[PDB]
């Protein structure tokens, strides 16, 4: 389909015993790091059981050992249900709004409101129109199910005329708001004219009763009533962005009636997450913000990832631990990941391989895990492609050692990469601009 | 639903109401509705064209330029 | 046709095995980097993957672009490749982050194959048939049709001034019309109007013919995002209304995603995962590295080929951190790196003969020597810039051909910024009347 | 800063006088209607430009998310 | 005329040979430089041939040493043929687009199409207009036109009697109106008509009658940029933005269309591509970011030949903080060829004060053309010939009719040259404002 | 009336021989900077010049913007001075190399005779005429208004273009008002009512005014001054047409744009028509660039390219700065705060510091300008300092003592009321010692460092 085999295709969940959270040592996908998936699946639970504001939780180890797949196996465990916004840190600095304003924006992305409704639609294709004046009217429509005919108040027959309704389209009508629609034309008019015009686009005849009173569960972000309130047609905002740093006093009047709502029993609020990916990339200005913005009751819990050691604080010029605040750090709980033994690398190589259908030998997949100790999980991973495709071209049956050997041979992993860059130096553009073109 | 606005336009003492005209009553009040232009533009032109030997361009001209719906 | 930098690569030149032949396609060795970029190939064409990176790594004059070149070839045009610098993304319009996913959407294609019914003809009838439908006759030189109308289309047809005698060209599916003037049988109609008279279209009044057309994914976004091209005529007032970029929301895309899919389902549509190339990628800073790692892992990203020339180098952005590439070692865990390397003298003979022929340019054997010298002691790709002006002063010698004369030259009119620094050292000695500013 | 129909005689023009609007530029950009009408504007569908009625149809209605059916 | 006497007035071409490229000693305009202008001969060859894409000249050497009047004199031997795009590179900067996408359309701008075509012009004085008006108008009307050698009557179809009453048209008027569109335009009054137009003022001019026939084809060789493609195609008055800017960051994807599209009517003959020069003064004033994207916009097929211009040594790289020669980083340098300009010779100063001093028109003495050269050498060429100007004025106010020596003394004296500036600015460091804003006021 | 630090500045004071006085039209001293200054207005007056640049170099205080607002005078009116410092060419609408442009075109200024041909009269009759249109959704058009206009020498009947009418609707016309109408632009004036039916009972507050007299249709000339720059701007920004585009382009808040060269190309091609066409005189003037030192090192580069334009203003410079660093060149340090490679393109008129003779005559020079009467001991007095502190301080004092003296009574200033002057209102180096003596250490009653 249009989903392509990406990075984490093979994260299906979490994978713990849902009874007392203890991980096992593969399932859903996931291998070891299990210390780090029982404190996902702890916070995973205070998730769930929602009544635990605000929470901060940083996903601290190198690069390569799996904070991104736990923050996408937690998001598969907990399902749909609950809003995980997905924030990388850069995207915060826009330029048409303040960071604190897309700080606010995510931070209100992450609170869910659900509410459940029945109404009544009819739809059907239209069979005849019938007018008279001396206003009133009858509207036939058919199912392929049923024919029935409706009498039209005066401004319904205005609403049919300014809306073009011909016999044979597909219509509408929400008898809640009284509001027409029309989906189209029905595919039996095809022969019905030699040329049709842009907008004309032929349907199915609706089928079952005309009309129908279907239950349906809705769950909206506190976000989109924002800018659904931004101004007087904001739902279009929702797609293009094309929003300004919302009035807080426009928040102020949502919060108060969301509250309300959930008082009388209209809606529930399903907080959720908001996962921060490479937290350190945030300034000290977005830092002290999360901390008002986290110590609030519509405050979402918020995972974080960073593989930073000792490092500067963006904005300001002295190092802290992970490139965070200590005065942030003192709000935040820390999950550490670890390396991976080679037992561990070999189990992720071949849910990689399975992920990616590649048939490796026993041997190709033992020295594909050396080369994963050697040069690392993502370097191997990514060899795991380039030996299907080399053993494609010499049509072989299954990836051999050959075929990885070639790949390890055409590919450079990291630190022989950084190897030829110093070996090369003078023939590379240095921090100096300095280079001799010359053989 | 929830807005000033309206309810201070049917209340009859006209204090809200009038609290939210104020910039629009003291312009006028000070007469700069009246007062004479101190200055205006000292060349003004019309839009440019394109000019096309064709009647296509002639016809999109006129339903741009002088664009009926918007007039 | 004109000869830019690279019109002689025509593509990775590998055998039937994958194997790079030593010189091929217009490539003289790097035979290792070619073979690593027929295996790119393969991965793209596979369609299975999505955002793999690579990256192409080496000093400047080893050929990167001409690779990053020889892969679009060998994809051919049915593929999208989207070349970008990394210098292209600070926008002034919309943070650099929607930047990099607006290029990673045109990297995607979408290819559906319409047919087109044209029917161009005189109006020979226009008869309302309701009061909705509208019949019109068109007549070509070879016959005249009827059509029954729409009233969608009807409009369309009224809201041009479309009349009887006109000669006008109708897309029956797309809905789309033009009036194409008016027939030159009404030619002397007055003998002067403010008309346009064409002659009666003298082929088949309809055609019938099928277009595999292409789009992109950034396509959809754009046309989805806002009104496009007619529906917005108050564009035409600038300032705030203006087709300005906004910064797409997730929410979009992802529902792009969803109706697109639909018309896959259908058969109707047929996606084209593609390639998105960065040179310069040492120009991206530490924010959007940290935005590619994420935007990598969308089950939908092109794959990414990078460029980069830099040693260890600071990156931009964040001058503490220094790396090879001007890459941050983080990000440089997830690319394929494929290096490329200098050149040796007798590659640069064979470079040189190349491009000559390419050029048009024909040189003696002296000729190609001195030029080779020029490549091997100050640079290739000055060598290759001789070419040119020699054949210029070689024509105007009346000669058919360059010569060592011509070369030498050339090789003093133009001069190498080496030499040229040599100038300035000596002569900006001082900042005296005639020195150079420091 | 433009063009205008001067009147050449007031005692040849009569009491009953058609005032047209003459108002035009004086910078005037020519452009060959290969370009300003016969395919050179991207969105005008045509003969040559057979991309933009395909494209027309299909980002504006059927592949456009804001069209009821897909809604 | 609104032309005035400005710096490079002088420079009529390049002052080459055609036949041979050949610098002659002096002509056009241009004295000595010969090797840089024989140089620069060559790229203007190889500009017009076309068939070469995306190579970069550098024209490098101290101030004054003529870089812009070479590149004024490939302008001047261009001329309307093919597109010449000149570009500061300070004005790049812009607050309403990047600077790559600014750098972008000055590419753009530097590349022609060429369209030819053709179309019916009707033209010839009014002999009658007869337009009935019959309560609604523009019911029927007759024109009568002549030349010289023609008279004919036409009836109007009512669209051509709104565009003659539209332009007031009148007996007597020379009118051209082109039939497919149907715009009038009034070339002038004839002259045998003139007391009819009563209405005109006296500073009237009026014309004679046009001559042939009445109607002919006149073709029209139009040439259009891909920039003005780009622009008219972004929104439903694009051509509106190539006047006052207001041209966003055009997007990329209306560009590759247009190049495949500019393809397409190659490869059927409709139109043919012109490619054209940019330009680039004082290039040292981009910045690395701008240098990276030029790097690879040279490699288009559509990329004009750039020309570049520095007066600097090696100085520091703007938006970094190391230095290259010309200040221009070295992965830059290594696609660019260079061409050096000199510093001139007493003679060629006094044959450039000659050549200043005809095209301002003024008389110098021969001791005031030696005592300018003199200056010259000692104050630079720039300075003596602002001497030039300054003392015809104080010749005329003397009366004199040639300028003497004890004009151009009164010039030396009353204006420094840059060094005796300096030299006043290094006695006087006390009353000026010091680096560190130190001064001080009192006496 | 009001007095300001220029006020006594009237001219350059030269003989016509172009030597200058030296005591003349408000001058003392500056002879060789007010000779080579008139020497400028002669390379102004003379037309034949564009894009010489002047460079006023010389210490704060020495006059400098005296001398260039003596040349805005020996130029007179007619002549375009435009004056601004190198502070006002960072905006934040539009490059800072679109304002130096902006300033070179309004320093070229054009007087240009315009035929404005023209309908005046009472409207008598006004009859709109209308089609069904086809069913584009937006209902009837008006094709046409007739409209019926009486003056007190004849009457028309006037069938308008429907863009006319929408001019005489939106001006609110009615029956029986005196309104303006120009074919140039299609644009209406409601002019009043008639003096007819005059009666004082309406509340409308309407202007009754008498017929037009002579005939309706009227072909008036009159003579404009306009700047290249007012061109540009009026082409850019449309709105004098009646199309919907100028109509929008009224209701838009206005904007500054980034005009293109290809703009201002083509309006020097039809410049260059008026002239050809004898309705118009070219007149290039000056821009006077106060401040030259603030403006950066991209500005001076663009100046390069805008000086060599076939059209270009003389420029004048100024700057008060020793070698000192160029701003945003923090690696080049220069003379004038100028780039090197720029000040080889300028006349330099360097300026000096005054005599204390001199400094005497300025203060008697100035106080009878202020009208502040002034005793010679009191002269003495003030022009004791402009010595021992600077001249503007001198004349700073002469206001507060005058003050002072008619508080005590006096006609005139006694050395008394300068004394008490000098001690209420202190130089900046007495309140400099202030600060180096009380902030001597750091405390509550410190000042901030
Ligand atoms: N425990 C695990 N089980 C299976 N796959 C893993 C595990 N940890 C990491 N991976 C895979 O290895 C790659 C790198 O891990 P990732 O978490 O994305 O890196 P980082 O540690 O920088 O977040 C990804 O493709 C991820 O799916
Ligand atoms: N292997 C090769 N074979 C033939 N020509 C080459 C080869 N490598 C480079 N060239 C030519 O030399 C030029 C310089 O190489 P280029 O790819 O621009 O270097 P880089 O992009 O790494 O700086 C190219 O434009 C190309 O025309
Ligand atoms: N070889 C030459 N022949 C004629 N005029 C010249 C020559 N070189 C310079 N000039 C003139 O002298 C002035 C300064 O030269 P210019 O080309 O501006 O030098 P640069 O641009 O290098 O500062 C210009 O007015 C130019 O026209
Ligand atoms: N030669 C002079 N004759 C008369 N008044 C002068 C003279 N020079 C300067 N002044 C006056 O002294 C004051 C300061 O001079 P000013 O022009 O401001 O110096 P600058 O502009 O160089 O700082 C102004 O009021 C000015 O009119």
């Amino acid at each position: 389909g249009l989903n392509l085999i990406a990075a984490h295709s093979h994260i299906r969940g979490l994978g713990v015993d849902a009874d007392t959270l203890e991980p096992r040592p593969s399932s859903q996908g996931l291998v070891g790091q299990e210390k780090a998936r029982k404190a996902a699946a702890v916070v995973l639970e205070m998730i769930k059981q929602g009544k635990i504001a605000g929470r901060a939780v940083l996903i601290a180890g190198p690069p390569s050992t799996g904070k991104t797949a736990i923050a996408m196996g937690m998001a598969q465990s907990l399902g749909q249900d609950v809003p995980f916004t997905t924030l990388a840190a850069s995207e915060i600095f826009s330029l048409e709004m303040s960071k604190t304003e897309a700080l606010t924006q995510a931070f209100r992305k992450s609170i869910g409101v659900r509410i459940k409704e029945e109404s009544e639609i009819m739809e059907g294709e239209v069979v005849e129109i019938q007018i008279d004046r001396s206003k009133q009217g009858k509207l036939t429509i058919k199912t392929t199910d049923m024919e029935a005919i409706y009498d039209m108040g005066s401004k319904m027959i205005d609403a049919m005329t300014k809306e073009r309704v011909m016999a044979g389209d597909i219509i509408s009508i929400d008898k809640s708001s009284g509001k027409i629609t029309k989906l189209g034309r029905s595919y039996a008019r095809s022969r019905d004219y030699d040329a049709m015009g842009v907008d004309t686009k032929f349907l199915q005849c609706p089928e079952g009763e005309l009309q129908k009173r279907k239950e349906v569960v809705h769950t909206v972000s506190l976000h989109e009533i924002d800018v659904i309130n931004s101004r007087t047609q904001g739902f279009l905002a929702l797609f293009s962005g094309d929003t300004g740093e919302i009035r807080s006093e426009i928040r102020d009047q949502i919060n108060t009636k969301v509250a309300e709502w959930k008082e009388e029993g209209k809606a529930e609020i399903v907080p959720g997450v908001l996962f921060i990916d490479e937290v350190h990339m945030l300034d000290i200005e977005c830092f002290s913000y999360i901390n008002r913005a986290l110590e609030s009751d519509l405050a979402p819990i918020v995972i974080m990832a960073s593989n930073r050691g000792v490092s500067r604080i963006r904005g300001t010029d002295y190092k802290s631990p992970h490139g965070l605040p200590l005065d942030f750090l003192d709000r935040v709980v820390i999950i550490n990941t670890h390396p991976y033994t080679p037992d561990e690398l070999r189990q992720i190589l071949s849910i990689r391989a399975q992920e990616e259908e590649v048939d490796l030998t026993p041997d190709a997949l033992a020295l594909l895990t050396k080369i994963g100790q050697e040069a690392g999980l993502r370097y191997a991973s990514n060899l795991i492609t380039t030996s299907q495709l080399i053993a494609a071209k010499r049509r072989a049956k299954q990836v051999g050692v050959e075929d990885v050997q070639r790949s390890f041979k055409l590919f450079y992993d990291p630190a022989r990469s950084v190897r030829f860059v110093q070996e090369s130096e003078k023939r590379l553009i240095g921090n100096d601009g300095v280079v001799d073109f010359s053989y | 639903r929830e807005n000033p606005k309206a309810v201070a336009e049917i209340t009859t003492e006209g204090v809200l109401r009038d609290l939210m005209n104020i910039a629009r009553v003291k312009y006028r009040e000070l007469g700069l509705c009246r007062l004479e232009k101190a200055a205006r533009p000292r060349a003004s032109a019309p839009p440019i064209e394109v000019v096309c030997d064709s009647r296509s361009a002639v016809i999109e001209r006129e339903n741009i330029m002088f664009h009926p719906a918007m007039r | 046709h004109r000869t830019a930098a690279h019109t002689h690569i025509k593509g990775l030149g590998l055998n039937s095995s994958g194997i790079a032949e030593k010189q091929a396609a217009g490539f003289v060795g790097q035979c290792a980097a070619r073979e690593a970029c027929g295996v790119v190939v393969d991965l793209i064409k596979a369609h299975k993957m999505a955002g793999r990176g690579v990256l192409l790594a080496g000093g400047p004059g080893t050929g990167k672009t001409a690779l990053a070149l020889a892969i679009s070839q060998e994809l051919g045009t049915k593929i999208p490749f989207c070349p970008i610098t990394g210098s292209e993304i600070y926008s002034t319009e919309v943070k650099k982050t929607e930047v990099l996913m607006e290029n990673f959407r045109r990297a995607i294609g979408l290819r559906v194959r319409e047919t087109k019914d044209v029917y161009e003809g005189e109006v020979t009838e226009m008869t309302p048939e309701e009061a909705s439908t509208l019949l019109i006759g068109l007549k070509s030189a070879r016959g005249q049709k009827k059509l029954r109308l729409d009233p969608s289309i009807y409009e369309a047809i009224q809201k041009e001034r479309v009349q009887v005698g006109d000669v006008i060209y109708i897309e029956t599916n797309t809905g789309a019309c033009k009036r194409v003037g008016r027939s030159d049988a009404y030619a002397t109609e007055f003998d002067l109007e403010a008309e346009e008279y064409v002659p009666i279209p003298k082929g088949e009044v309809h055609k019938k013919k099928e277009i595999v057309q292409d789009v992109t994914l950034h396509d959809l976004d754009v046309a989805n995002a806002r009104p496009q091209g007619g529906q917005d005529i108050i564009s035409m007032m600038g300032q705030l209304m203006k087709p300005k970029m906004t910064e797409i929301t997730d929410k979009l895309r992802m529902e792009i995603n969803k109706v697109v899919q639909k018309y896959i389902n259908q058969g109707v549509a047929e996606l084209i995962p593609g390639v998105l190339f960065i040179d310069e990628a040492h120009m991206l800073d530490i924010e959007c590295f940290t935005y590619l790692n994420k935007a990598l892992e969308s089950p939908i990203a092109p794959i990414v080929v990078l460029a980069s020339n830099r040693g260890i180098a600071t990156i931009r952005g964040a001058d503490d951190l220094k790396a090879a590439h001007g890459i941050p070692p983080d990000f440089l865990q997830r690319l394929l790196i494929i290096p490329t390397h200098p050149y040796e003298p007798d590659e640069i003979r064979r470079i040189v003969r190349i491009r000559a022929q390419t050029e048009g340019v024909q040189l003696t054997d002296a000729a190609v020597d001195r030029v080779a010298e020029h490549g091997v002691r100050i640079s290739l790709r000055y060598c290759l810039q001789l070419l040119a002006p020699a054949s210029i002063l070689a024509r105007v010698n009346g000669r058919t051909q360059v010569d060592v004369q011509d070369i030498a030259e050339a090789e003093e009119l133009f001069l190498d910024a080496r030499r040229s620094a040599n100038i300035l050292t000596s002569t900006g000695e001082s900042g005296g009347l005639h020195g150079f500013i420091s | 800063c433009g063009h205008f129909a001067e009147t050449g005689s007031f005692l040849r023009e009569g009491t009953n006088v058609a005032l047209g609007y003459s108002t035009r530029s004086l910078v005037e950009y020519r452009l060959p209607r290969l370009i300003w009408c016969d395919g050179g504007r991207l969105d005008k569908p045509g003969p040559g430009n057979l991309v933009a009625g395909f494209r027309s149809k299909y980002l504006n209605h059927m592949m456009n998310i804001w069209t009821p059916e897909n809604i």
